[PDB]
DNA sequence: CACGTCCCTCTCGA
RNA sequence: AUCGAGAGGG
C-alpha cells in the first residue's frame, strides 16, 4: 500500500549479519531444494557454500524488505547492498 | 505565576481562566534553583512547528515518544503542558552528546 | 504427518482476547453435555453419548472421532458445554464483577454517574480502557444514588455498600441483601450499550454480562485426557462430572418442589464446582479435594511448568547430552561428539544431485555403519525405517527425498553448558565425531560456558534445515563469539596447560635445540614451512621461546604492551612488543594471550578476523602445549613452604 | 449480470520453479485452479481477461521453508446468478418432474408445478417433451425462465427457475 | 525480570532502539549506534595533561621560525614557513583541537581520558608504519592542505544515522561528536608528521580504514540488544555469587551492597536500606 | 532435552529467528490446526480427506485457514476456551504503528 | 535528573567486584525504566503494567490473572514481542526475522 | 489457496462482492461491471483471442468449432465451464461485432440505470416496456415507460443480423 | 501479598 | 503409567 522509493531510502546500505545469515542460509534451503543456481557452480556440492559463492558473485535474486517500525519498509536488492563482511 | 509562601487555600481557585496558564510555585523548593545541579541536564522547550516535525522525521506516533511527567520539577520550571516535547541534551560518554526528547504526559 | 488441508496457510498477526457468550458456547458446541457418566455405554470401550466424545475428540487410538473423522492425531478436539440451570459467577471476574455493581445503578442499569459531573467527565476522558475504568469505579462507589437530575437523567434506589463473602456477594442499605447471579445478570444485561463500553468493556468481545457462565464450555478429551493400563480420566474430567453432579442437583431441585432453602444450596454447591474448576487456589475456600486437592485450569497455566515451560521453553528432538572432557588437539569452533550420538542424532538431508552420490551411500551403510543414515523420507512423505525396511538395500533415492541421515563431520551444531546465563552460553561448533561418550571442547571455550570437565555435562542441539544451519555458522559460530558485547573485550584466551607453559616458554633462559624445534614447527598447520634462521647460531644453534612461538602468529600483527617499569630495551622481559607477527621482547602471560581488554586474541581478531584468531588459538594450544609435553610441570607441597 | 471482479489470489511456488519461466508458471498455475472453477462469493470465474498485465509483486520466501509466496492480482470475467433475474437458456435435460436449463455454466432447473397448468408432461418423445397448447419443450429448446433461488453447492451453483409468470417461456 | 523487561528491545532500521510497541527506548543505541564488539578503550590525548604541552603536542605555528613545522617534516616546510593562507586552517585546525579540550572536560568532569570507542586508532597508524615502512628521517610528502583537509572529509563520511532533514542530521554530529574527538586528537597535523611521520599513501591509507572500521562498528538493525544487557547485566551477578567460596570466608562486598542494593535498585523500593546524601 | 526459558533467551539474543522457530516447532509440538476466518478458534472441522470445511455456529466454509503454532499453544488456547476466555486468532491486522 | 543517579548507582554495585560491564546495558536498562515519566521498577507491577501485548506481560508473573483482564478488557495482542511469537510457534522479529525475502522476476532473469 | 477481492434478491440487493461501489486494483474506486450477453463473448473472445497472440512468444452455426480451438490451444482441457459459456455466448449474444455493442453499450450506459439493468437490457430482448419492466423488476419506478420503449426502439433496430 | 535462577540424574508411594 | 515425597550432580 504505503512503502517508500528507493530514490528516499536511508537505512544503512550494508547487509546486515542478519541479513547475509538470513540470505545465505535461505539461499542454501532453496539451492538444497533443487532450485535453478544462478552462478557458475564451480565443483560445488554444499548448498550453502553455492549461496556463499551466489553472494560472492551478487547473484541472488532476493529483496530485502526492511521494515521501519512505521510499518513502511523499503526494500533492498540483495545484489545492490553492499558485503562490508 | 503565583509564589505562595507557606499555603494556598483550596479555595482548585486555579483552573478557571481559558486564555490563561494559572501556575503555581512555592518559595521552598525555589530557594535553590533544581535546573543548575549537575545530573540535570538542558531542557529545551519545543515549538509545535517543531514537535510536529520531529514526530514525523522520527516517523513516531504520539505515545511512542519518551515521557517527562507533567508534574516533573524540571516540566514545572519550563512551565510545560500536555502534549508539549522538550530535546534534552545530556553528556554521555559515548557520543558526548546525546539528543533525547520527552512529551509531557 | 498430517495430512493435506487445501485451507489456505497463515500466521496469526492479531490475536482477540474477549469472553465468550453463552449463545455461542451453545453455537460452537459439537455436542450437548447431558450425562455425567464417563464414557460408560456398558463400560465399554464404546464411550457414552453424554460426556467424552458425544462428538468431541476421540478417546480410543483406533477410532476415528465423530466430528472430524480425521481422529487423533489431526483431530484439535471439539468442545461441548452444559446448559447451568443458574447463572454462576466468572471465579476470577468474580471481583471484577463488583467492581462495576458497585459503579451502575442496581436497580436502574444506568451509571450511577455520567459526563455531567466534572470528575466523570475527566475520568471518561481517559481512553486507556483500564485506567479510566479504574479512575471511574474510584469516584462511582461512593455516590450511592440514582440521581434524577441536578443541573433530567434516567430508577433512585440507594445504592448498597458491597462487600463480598466468597462467590457471593451482599449490599447493605438503611438491610441484608445476598445480591442474586441472576439479579446482577438482570442488571449487567441492562447496562447502557454505551455505559458499559466506556468502562473498559467492549461491545462484542466482552460484554459484562459474559462474566456470569450460563453456558460452560466443556474442552474435548485432547485437553483433559484418558490413559490406559481399564482406564482412568483426568483430573478435570472428573471435576466436570463434580459441575454436572452439581447441576443435575439444581436441574429436578429447582423443576418439582421448590424448597428454596436447598434450591439456595445446591446453586452455592455447583458455584463453588464452577469456581474451583477454573481457580482451585482460591482466597478463602477449603480449596476441594478428590480423595485427597484438584487441578484447578488456572494452575496448568501458572508461571514456572505450565505455558511458562510449556510455550516459553520446550523439551525437544535433534538434542544430546554427555559428559565433557577437554582437548587441547582439537579446534577452537569443534565439538568432539561420541559416535553413538551421531548414530542417533540425524539431519535431513534433501537428495539432490550435489549430495546424491553421498546420500546413497550412507544409506547402503544403514544405521550401523558410524557414516551411515536412519531413515528415508520420499515423495509422499511417509517415513522409511533403514532398520527393518525389506528394501533397505535395492533402495534407490529420488531427487527431492529427504535422507535423515547421521550427523557428519562438520555439520553446525548448538552447545551449551546448562546455566544459560550468557549469549555465549549457547554456541554453534563443527561437528567431529569421536569415540567414547565425552563431547569434547577445546580447552579455549570453557570461560565462556564457564565449564570444567569435573562431571561437567553439557546439551548438545543439532539443527534440521540448510538455513537454521547457516543461521548457527553464520551468528552463532563459536568464533564469530570471540569478542564479547557484554564487556567489549575477548571472552576466550589462553587458559590451563597453555597459559602457564606459554609464559615458561617465553623466555631467555628457556630456549629449543633443533630435533625440539622441528617438531614444534610441524604442528603449526598453516606453517610456512621454513626454518627460522636461530636466535643463537654456531657455538649450538638455538632458538628462544618467543621466537619459535612467532610463527603460530600470523605475520602482519603489530602489538604493544608496557609494564611496570617495561623500557624499549626489556630489563625483566617486562610488557610485550609482538612486530609483524614475530615477538621482539617480553614474557607472554595472562595480559599477552588472555582475555584482555587489548590482549593478542583481541588484535587478532580485530586486524585479521574471527576464523583467523580461531586458527591462532589452535596454533598455540598445539605448540605451546607440545613443549609443556616435554618441559613437563608439576606442584607438590614443596610449592607451599618459604 | 455476468461480471468482471477485480480478483486476487495467493499461489505458492516451490524453489524449483525459482527460475526464468516462473512469471509463466505461476500465471500457468493461477489460470490452472483459477480458469474453469467456480465459488459462488465470486461466482462461476470463467476466463482470466488481460493476460499480458498481470501483476505478480514480489514473493515473500517463506520463513522456514524455501517456497515464495505471491498475490497475483488479477482481473477475470465471473458468473454469479441471483435471485429474481430473468435468464434464456438452452432446454437440456427433460424430466417427469421438470426440465433442466443451461443457462451459461450452470443449470437452472424449472419444475412442472413452476410451468404453468396446460403445460403436461410428453413422455411419448423420443427427445421427451412437455407439450401444452401453442409451446412443445423439447430436450433442445431455447426458454426464458426467471431465477427464483440458488444453491452454491462446491465447484458449482445450480438454481431454480420458474416459468409460470408473464414475459416467460419459449423463444 | 531483566531479560524479561528487556525482550523486544532491539535496534531497529532507523538506529532507533524500541521495544514491541514502537515506543523509542533509545535513539541510538549505546546513544552512538555502535556495536560493542568493535569497541575499545582508547585515550583522548586532547582532554588530560598541561595546557603548556598541548600547545607543544598540537600547536602549528605557520607564521613563525619557532613554533613552525621544520622542512625536514614537510616537504614544504620552508616553502610553507610564513604562509599565512594557510596557517589560517592551521589556527581553525588548532581553534577545534582546544574547542574540544574543553568540551571532553564538560563530560568528563574528572579528566579521566581513556574510554571506549570504536575504530583503535593507536593500532591502525602502528599497522600502518610498518606496512609503508615509514623512514623516520625523511620528510613527508603531505601538504597542510592534505591533513587538516582529509580529516575535515573523513567525518563526514563517518555515518550512523544515514538520514536527509536536519533533525536526524543534527543527531549525526551528535552521535559521532565523541569519536571526532580522538580523530582530531590522534590526526593533529603536528602529530601526523612529527610523531607519526606519516608519508602521503600511509595517511589515505590510514583515513580509508578508520572510515570502515568504524562503519563497522555501527550496531545492526536486528540485534537484540535488550535480551543481551539483560544478560550482560545478569551474567556477572549471578556469577559473581558462584565463586564465593573459592576463598571461603571472605564476604567483601558480593552479598553486602551488591546482590542486596542490586535488588533494591531493579525494585525500586522507598524503603531504602542506606539512604545517603553525600553532600558536597 | 529441556530448551528452557533461559535458552530461549540465549538465542534471541543471537539473533537466530528461524533457528528459534525450529527449537520450539519442528522438534516440539508444532501442530496443524484449522482456524475460522471469524472467531479464530479451532472449531473448523477439517474433513480434508473429503475436503469439508465449517465453523456451524459461524456457518462458514470458505474463512478457512491451517496455520502453525505448538500444540502447548492450542492447548492453552483450549484451556482460556474452558473458562469462557476467547483467543481469536487472526491472520490479518488492523493496527499498524 | 534521576536517570542519571539510577545509572550511577547501579554502575557503583557493578565497579566493584567483577568491575566491568559496557554502558550501553546498563543504560538500556536505566532508560528503560526512565523513559516512561517516572521509575518503573523492574517487578511484576513496575514494567509489566505495561501496553504490551497481552501474552507477553503473561510470560511473567500474574499469568492466569493477565489473560482475564485480557480478554475482560477485549484486549488485543500486537503479536509483535518475542514472547508472542515464541507462545505462536512462528519466526520472531528478531534479527533474521526483522526483515522479510523476495524473489522479484527481474533479477530471476538478469541471471537467467 | 482460494481467491479474494477488497471488499439477496435480484431487485438490485446483490451481494457486497457486487455492490455498485467497488474498489479498483490499483487502489481508487470504480462502477461495478456488468456485461450483456453479448458484450461478454466479445470480452472473453478478445481475452481469450489476445493470449494466443502471448502464446506465439514461448459463421452463426459454423462460428462454434472457430471457438472449440481457442479452447483447446489456450485454455486446459478441464475447463468446461468456459466451453459451455461461450457456445451459449455464441448463440445468444444479440450482437456480434464490436461496432454495434459499443454503441448499444453507448445507449445503455447513458441512462443512468444501475450497471445490472444496463446488462440485463442488452442481452434479454424485450419488446414492451411493461415486458421490460416486467422481467427486469429493478425497473418500474426509474426510467419512465415511453422514454424506455424510445430506448427500446433503438435496441431492436441495432439488433445486428 | 507474589514472586522467589538454570538444567540433569536416579529412588519410591496412591 | 500419572501425582506426591526424597537423595544426588553440574
Ligand atoms: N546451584 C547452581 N546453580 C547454577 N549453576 C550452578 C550451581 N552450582 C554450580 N553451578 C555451575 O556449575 C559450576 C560450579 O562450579 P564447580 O562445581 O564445577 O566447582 P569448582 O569451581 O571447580 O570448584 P573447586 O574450587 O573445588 O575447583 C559453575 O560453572 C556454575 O555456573
Ligand atoms: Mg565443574
Ligand atoms: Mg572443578
Ligand atoms: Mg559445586
Ligand atoms: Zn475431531
Ligand atoms: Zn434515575
Ligand atoms: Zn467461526
Amino acid at each position: 500500500e504505503k512503502a517508500i522509493p528507493k530514490d528516499q531510502r536511508a537505512t544503512t546500505p550494508y547487509m546486515t549479519k542478519y541479513e547475509r545469515a538470513r540470505i545465505l542460509g535461505t539461499r542454501a534451503l532453496q539451492i538444497s531444494m533443487n532450485a535453478p543456481v544462478f552462478v557458475d557452480l564451480e565443483g560445488e556440492t554444499d548448498p550453502l557454500r553455492i549461496a556463499m559463492k551466489e553472494l560472492a558473485e551478487k547473484k541472488i535474486p532476493l529483496v530485502i524488505r526492511r521494515y521501519l517500525p512505521d510499518g513502511s519498509f523499503e526494500d533492498w536488492s540483495v545484489e545492490e547492498l553492499i558485503v562490508d563482511l | 505565576i503565583f509564589v505562595y509562601q507557606n499555603n494556598i487555600t483550596p479555595s482548585k481557585l486555579v483552573p478557571s481562566i481559558p486564555p490563561a496558564t494559572i501556575e503555581t510555585f512555592n518559595e521552598a523548593a525555589l530557594v535553590v534553583n533544581i535546573t543548575h545541579h549537575e545530573l540535570v541536564p538542558k531542557h529545551i522547550r519545543l515549538s509545535s512547528d517543531e514537535k510536529r516535525e520531529l514526530l514525523k522525521r522520527y516517523r513516531l506516533k504520539e505515545s511512542q515518544l519518551p515521557r517527562i511527567q507533567r508534574a516533573d520539577p524540571v516540566a514545572l520550571y519550563l512551565g510545560l503542558k500536555r502534549g508539549e516535547v522538550v530535546k534534552i541534551i545530556r553528556k554521555s560518554e559515548t557520543s558526548g552528546r546525546y539528543a533525547s526528547y520527552r512529551i509531557c504526559m | 504427518g498430517q495430512q493435506y488441508s487445501s485451507a489456505p496457510l497463515r500466521t496469526v498477526k492479531e490475536v482477540q482476547f474477549g469472553l465468550f457468550s453463552p449463545e455461542e458456547v451453545r453455537a460452537i458446541s459439537v455436542a450437548k453435555i447431558r450425562f455425567p457418566e464417563t464414557m460408560d455405554e456398558t463400560q465399554t470401550r464404546a464411550k457414552i453419548g453424554g460426556l467424552n466424545d458425544p462428538r468431541l475428540g476421540s478417546i480410543d487410538r483406533n477410532l476415528k472421532c465423530q466430528t472430524c473423522q480425521e481422529g487423533m492425531n489431526e483431530c484439535p478436539g471439539h468442545f461441548g458445554h452444559i446448559d447451568l440451570a443458574k447463572p454462576v459467577f466468572h471465579v476470577g471476574f468474580i471481583a471484577k464483577i463488583k467492581k462495576v455493581c458497585e459503579c451502575v445503578c442496581m436497580h436502574c442499569g444506568k451509571l450511577l454517574l455520567d459526563e455531567h459531573n466534572e470528575l466523570m467527565r475527566q475520568a471518561l476522558a481517559i481512553k486507556d480502557s483500564k485506567k479510566r475504568f479504574a479512575a471511574i469505579w474510584t469516584l462511582c462507589k461512593t455516590k450511592m444514588v440514582c440521581e434524577t437530575d441536578v443541573p433530567s437523567r434516567g430508577c433512585g434506589n440507594t445504592q448498597p455498600t458491597i462487600r463480598k463473602d466468597g462467590l457471593k456477594l451482599v449490599g447493605s442499605w438503611k438491610e441484608l441483601r445476598v445480591l442474586s447471579t441472576e439479579e446482577i445478570l438482570n442488571i449487567f444485561k441492562h447496562i447502557s450499550v454505551k455505559d458499559f463500553t466506556s468502562l473498559g468493556f467492549n461491545e462484542v468481545f466482552s460484554r459484562p454480562e459474559w462474566m456470569i457462565l450460563t453456558c460452560l464450555p466443556v474442552p474435548p478429551p485432547p485437553v483433559r485426557p484418558s490413559i490406559s493400563f481399564q482406564r482412568g480420566e483426568d483430573d478435570l474430567t472428573f471435576k466436570l462430572a463434580d459441575i454436572l453432579k452439581a447441576n443435575i442437583s439444581l436441574e429436578t431441585l429447582e423443576h418439582n418442589g421448590a424448597p428454596h432453602h436447598a434450591i439456595e444450596e445446591a446453586e452455592s454447591l455447583l458455584q463453588f464446582h464452577v469456581a474451583t474448576y477454573m481457580d482451585n487456589d482460591i482466597a478463602g475456600q477449603p480449596q476441594a479435594l478428590q480423595k485427597s486437592p484438584v487441578k484447578s485450569i488456572r494452575a496448568r497455566l501458572k508461571g514456572k511448568e505450565g505455558r511458562r515451560g510449556n510455550l516459553m521453553g520446550k523439551r525437544v528432538d535433534f538434542s544430546a547430552r554427555t559428559v565433557i572432557s577437554g582437548d587441547p588437539n582439537l579446534e577452537l569452533d569443534q565439538v568432539g561428539v561420541p559416535k553413538s550420538i551421531a548414530k542417533t542424532l540425524t539431519y535431513p538431508e534433501v537428495v539432490t544431485p550435489y549430495n546424491i552420490d553421498r546420500l546413497t551411500q550412507l544409506v547402503r551403510n544403514g544405521p550401523n555403519e558410524h557414516p551411515g543414515a536412519k531413515y528415508v523420507i520420499r515423495d509422499s512423505g511417509d517415513r522409511i525405517d533403514l532398520r527393518y525396511s525389506k528394501r533397505a538395500g535395492d533402495i534407490q533415492l529420488q531427487y527431492g527425498w529427504k535422507v535423515e541421515r547421521h550427523i557428519m563431520d562438520n555439520d553446525p551444531v548448538l552447545f551449551n553448558r546448562q546455566p544459560s546465563l550468557h549469549k555465549m552460553s549457547m554456541m554453534a561448533h563443527r561437528v567431529k565425531v569421536i569415540p567414547y561418550s565425552t563431547f569434547r571442547l577445546n580447552l579455549s571455550v570453557t570461560s565462556p560456558y564457564n565449564a570444567d570437565f569435573d562431571g561437567d555435562e553439557m546439551n548438545l542441539h543439532v539443527p534440521q534445515s540448510e538455513e537454521t544451519r547457516a543461521e548457527l555458522s553464520q551468528l552463532c559460530a563459536v568464533p564469530l563469539q570471540i569478542v564479547s558485547p557484554q564487556s567489549n573485550k575477548p571472552c576466550m584466551g589462553i587458559v590451563q596447560d597453555t597459559l602457564c607453559g606459554i609464559r615458561k616458554l617465553t623466555l631467555r633462559d628457556t630456549f629449543i635445540e633443533l630435533d625440539q624445534v622441528l617438531n614444534m614447527l610441524y604442528w603449526v598447520p598453516d606453517w610456512d614451512g621454513v626454518i627460522p634462521t636461530p636466535a643463537i647460531i654456531k657455538p649450538k644453534p638455538l632458538w628462544s621461546g618467543k621466537q619459535i612461538l612467532s610463527v603460530a602468529i600470523p605475520n602482519g600483527i603489530h602489538l604493544q604492551r608496557f609494564d611496570e617499569g617495561t623500557t624499549l630495551l626489556s630489563p625483566k622481559d617486562n610488557g610485550m612488543l609482538i612486530i609483524d607477527g614475530q615477538i621482539i621482547f617480553g614474557v607472554v602471560e595472562k595480559k599477552t594471550v588472555g582475555s584482555s581488554n587489548g590482549g593478542l586474541i583481541h588484535v587478532v581478531t580485530r586486524e585479521k578476523g574471527p576464523q583467523v584468531c580461531a586458527k591462532l588459538f589452535g596454533n598455540i594450544q598445539k605448540v605451546v602445549n607440545f613443549w609443556l609435553l616435554h618441559n613437563g610441570f608439576s606442584t607438590g607441597i614443596g610449592d607451599t613452604i618459604a | 449480470m455476468f461480471f468482471i471482479k477485480d480478483l486476487s489470489l495467493n499461489i505458492t511456488l516451490h524453489p524449483s520453479f525459482f527460475g526464468p519461466r516462473m512469471k509463466q508458471y505461476l500465471k500457468t498455475k493461477l489460470l490452472e485452479e483459477v480458469e474453469g472453477s467456480c465459488t459462488g462469493k465470486f461466482g462461476y470465474i470463467l476466463c482470466v481477461l488481460d493476460y499480458d498485465n498481470i501483476d505478480i509483486q514480489r514473493g515473500r520466501i517463506l520463513p522456514t521453508d524455501g517456497s515464495a509466496e505471491f498475490n497475483v492480482k488479477y482481473r477475470a470475467v465471473v458468473f454469479k446468478p441471483f435471485k429474481g433475474e430473468v435468464v434464456d437458456g438452452t432446454v437440456v435435460s427433460c424430466s417427469q418432474h421438470g426440465f433442466e436449463v443451461q443457462v451459461g455454466p450452470m443449470k437452472v432447473f424449472v419444475t412442472k408445478h413452476l410451468m404453468p397448468q396446460d403445460l403436461t408432461f410428453n413422455a411419448g418423445s423420443n427427445p421427451p417433451s412437455y407439450q401444452s397448447s401453442e409451446d412443445v419443450i423439447t430436450i433442445k429448446s431455447r426458454i426464458r425462465v426467471k431465477i427464483e433461488g440458488c444453491i452454491s453447492q462446491v465447484s458449482s451453483i445450480h438454481a431454480i427457475g420458474s416459468i409460470k409468470e408473464d414475459y416467460l417461456g419459449a423463444i | 525480570r531483566l531479560v524479561k523487561a528487556l525482550e523486544d528491545i532491539m535496534v531497529h532500521y532507523d538506529n532507533t532502539t524500541r521495544n514491541s510497541l514502537g515506543n523509542v527506548i533509545q535513539f541510538i543505541y549505546g546513544e552512538d549506534g555502535m556495536d560493542a564488539a568493535h569497541i575499545e578503550k582508547q585515550s583522548l590525548d586532547t582532554i588530560g595533561g598541561s595546557d603548556a604541552a598541548f600547545e607543544k603536542r598540537y600547536r602549528v605555528d605557520l607564521l613563525n621560525t619557532d613554533h613552525t613545522l621544520d622542512p625536514s617534516l614537510l616537504e614544504s616546510g620552508s616553502e610553507i614557513l610564513g604562509d599565512l593562507k594557510l596557517q589560517v586552517l592551521l589556527d581553525e585546525e588548532y581553534k577545534q583541537l582546544v574547542k574540544d579540550r574543553k568540551f571532553l572536560r564538560e563530560v568528563f568532569v574528572d579528566g579521566e581520558a581513556n574510554w571506549p570507542l570504536p575504530v583503535n586508532i593507536r593500532r591502525i597508524i602502528q599497522n600502518a608504519q610498518q606496512t609503508f615502512h615509514i623512514d623516520h628521517t625523511k620528510p613527508s610528502d603531505l601538504t597542510i592542505k592534505d591533513i587538516v583537509l582529509g580529516v575535515k572529509d573523513l567525518q563526514e563520511n563517518l555515518l550512523v544515522l544515514r538520514g536527509k532533514n536536519e533533525i536526524i542530521q543534527n543527531a549525526q554530529r551528535d552521535a559521532v561528536t565523541l569519536f571526532c574527538c580522538l580523530l582530531r586528537s590522534r590526526l593533529a597535523t603536528r602529530r601526523v608528521l612529527q610523531e607519526y611521520r606519516l608519508t602521503k599513501q600511509a595517511f589515505d591509507w590510514v583515513l580509508s580504514n578508520i572510515e570502515a572500521q568504524f562503519l563497522r562498528s555501527v550496531v545492526h538493525p536486528g540485534e537484540m540488544v535488550g535480551v543481551l544487557a539483560a544478560q550482560s547485566i545478569g551474567e556477572p551477578a549471578t556469577q559473581m555469587t558462584l565463586n564465593t567460596f573459592h576463598f571461603a570466608g571472605v564476604a567483601s562486598k558480593k552479598v553486602t551492597s551488591g546482590v542486596p542494593r542490586l535488588k533494591e535498585i531493579l525494585n525500586v523500593a522507598k524503603n531504602m536500606k542506606t539512604p545517603s546524601l553525600t553532600v558536597y | 532435552l529441556r530448551f528452557g526459558e533461559m535458552e530461549r533467551d540465549c538465542m534471541i539474543a543471537h539473533g537466530a529467528a528461524s533457528f528459534l522457530k525450529e527449537r520450539l516447532m519442528e522438534a516440539s509440538d508444532a501442530f496443524r490446526v484449522h482456524i475460522c476466518g471469524i472467531c479464530g478458534l479451532m472449531t473448523v472441522i477439517a474433513k480434508l480427506n473429503h475436503n469439508q470445511f465449517e465453523c456451524k455456529g459461524c456457518d462458514n466454509k470458505i474463512d478457512i485457514y491451517q496455520i502453525h503454532i505448538p500444540y502447548a499453544a492450542k492447548l492453552l488456547f483450549q484451556e482460556l476456551m474452558a473458562m469462557n476466555i476467547t483467543p481469536r486468532l487472526y491472520t490479518d491486522r488492523s493496527r499498524d504503528f | 535528573a534521576g536517570r542519571a543517579a539510577l545509572y550511577k548507582e547501579v554502575y557503583n554495585v557493578i565497579a566493584s567486584d567483577g568491575s566491568y560491564v559496557n554502558y550501553r546495558h546498563m543504560a538500556l536498562l536505566v532508560d528503560v525504566m526512565t523513559t516512561q515519566g517516572g521509575l518503573t521498577s523492574v517487578t511484576r507491577h513496575g514494567f509489566n503494567r505495561s501496553n504490551t501485548g497481552a501474552l507477553m506481560r503473561c510470560s511473567f508473573e500474574e499469568t492466569v490473572e493477565i489473560l482475564f483482564e485480557a480478554g475482560a478488557s477485549a484486549e488485543l495482542d500486537d503479536c509483535r514481542g518475542v514472547s508472542e511469537n515464541v507462545i505462536l510457534g512462528q519466526m520472531a522479529p528478531i534479527g533474521t526475522g526483522a526483515f522479510d525475502v523476495m524473489i522479484d522476476e527481474e533479477s530471476l532473469v538478469k541471471y537467467m | 489457496v482460494s481467491t479474494s477481492t477488497f471488499q439477496n434478491a435480484a431487485t438490485l440487493q446483490l451481494g457486497q462482492e457486487f455492490q455498485l461501489k467497488q474498489i479498483n486494483h490499483q487502489g481508487e474506486e470504480e462502477e461495478l461491471i456488468a456485461l450483456n450477453l453479448s458484450e461478454a463473448r466479445l470480452v472473453i473472445k478478445e481475452a481469450l483471442v489476445e493470449r494466443r497472440r502471448a502464446f506465439k512468444r514461448s459463421t452463426r452455426e459454423k462460428e462454434l468449432e472457430s471457438i472449440d480451438v481457442l479452447l483447446e490451444q489456450t485454455t486446459g482441457g478441464n475447463n468446461k465451464d468456459l466451453k459451455n459459456t461461450m457456445q451459449y455466448l455464441t448463440n445468444f449474444s444479440r450482437f456480434r461485432d464490436q461496432e454495434t455493442v459499443g454503441a448499444v453499450i453507448q445507449l445503455l450506459k447513458s441512462t443512468g440505470l444501475h450497471p445490472f439493468e444496463v446488462a440485463q437490457l442488452g442481452s434479454l430482448a424485450c419488446d414492451t416496456a411493461d415486458e421490460a419492466k416486467t422481467l427486469i423488476p429493478s425497473l418500474n419506478n426509474k426510467i419512465s415507460d415511453d422514454e424506455l420503449e424510445r430506448i427500446l426502439k433503438e435496441l431492436s433496430n441495432l439488433e445486428t443480423l
